[PDB]
């Protein structure tokens, strides 16, 4: 898309995650799972619907064609009646199309610029203690259990706590 | 329908309290029936060819 996430550096999605639209998949030693930011989902949902409502009435009055009758030799003004109910009725399916192509270009991008909020609110809170991927993974650098994950998930990653710890990893591994 | 002479039909609207007054000498339809607009509201005349189905 237009932010490079979905069907981007991240190549697919996930069948397993099932509870929400965007999330994290974790692997550690007490094993893997799958999990759902619970913020990103919500402001998406509520968005969604937002705009689904907003397109649903907004038309206030879309035209409604009401049948009129004119005698033989009215065929002016039948012909006037018939090229303005015409029009209108052509001019509101326009909006009515164009409104539901431009939307749905908007609302695939609006799920992409979140994943790629959602990466970068994980890549911005490890920094280096972490190596990317470039896949839409990160390799800590550290031990994270499960608490750890939970950390990560809900933004209250503790940088300096782990640093340490990471330093000494990050030192060994470019020494060889 | 077998004949070559005209009926040309006229109508009103005769408000409350308002008389409509005839006078003819010859070729006059005379009226017998009317009809009192006994409910106003919306309505459509509707060009189909379809019938009743029983349904709402
Ligand atoms: C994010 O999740 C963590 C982990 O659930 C929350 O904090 C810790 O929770 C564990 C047990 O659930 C406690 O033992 C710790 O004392 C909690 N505090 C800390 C600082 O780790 C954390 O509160 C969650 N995020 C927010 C904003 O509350
Ligand atoms: C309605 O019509 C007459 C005049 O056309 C009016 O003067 C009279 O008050 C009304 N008739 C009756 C019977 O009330």
């Amino acid at each position: 898309g237009l932010f490079g996430a979905i069907a981007g550096f991240i190549e697919g999605g996930w069948q397993g995650m099932v509870d929400g639209w965007y999330g994290y998949h974790h692997s550690n030693e007490q094993g893997s799972g799958y999990a759902a930011d619970k913020e990103s989902t919500q402001k998406a949902i509520d968005g969604v619907t937002n705009k689904v409502n907003s397109i649903i009435d907004k038309m206030n009055t879309q035209f409604e064609a009401v049948g009129r009758e004119f005698n033989n030799l009215e065929r002016r003004i039948e012909n006037l009646n018939k090229k303005m109910e015409d029009g209108f009725l052509d001019v509101w399916t326009y909006n009515a199309e164009l409104l539901v192509l431009m939307e749905n270009e908007r609302t695939l991008d609006f799920h992409d610029s979140n994943v790629k909020n959602l990466y970068d609110k994980v890549r911005l809170q490890l920094r280096d203690n972490a190596k990317e991927l470039g896949n839409g993974c990160f390799e800590f650098y550290h031990k994270c259990d499960n608490e750890c994950m939970e950390s990560v998930r809900n933004g209250t990653y503790d940088y300096p706590q782990y640093s340490e710890e990471a330093r000494l990893k990050r030192e060994e591994i470019s020494s060889g | 329908n077998g004949q070559s002479g005209r009926m040309e039909f006229f109508w009103t609207i005769l408000k409350p309290n308002d008389a409509i007054n005839f006078e003819s000498n010859g070729n006059f339809i005379a009226p017998e029936y009317a009809y009192k607009i006994v409910k106003k509201g919306d309505s459509t005349i509707m060009k189909s060819e379809l019938e009743y189905g029983n349904c709402n």
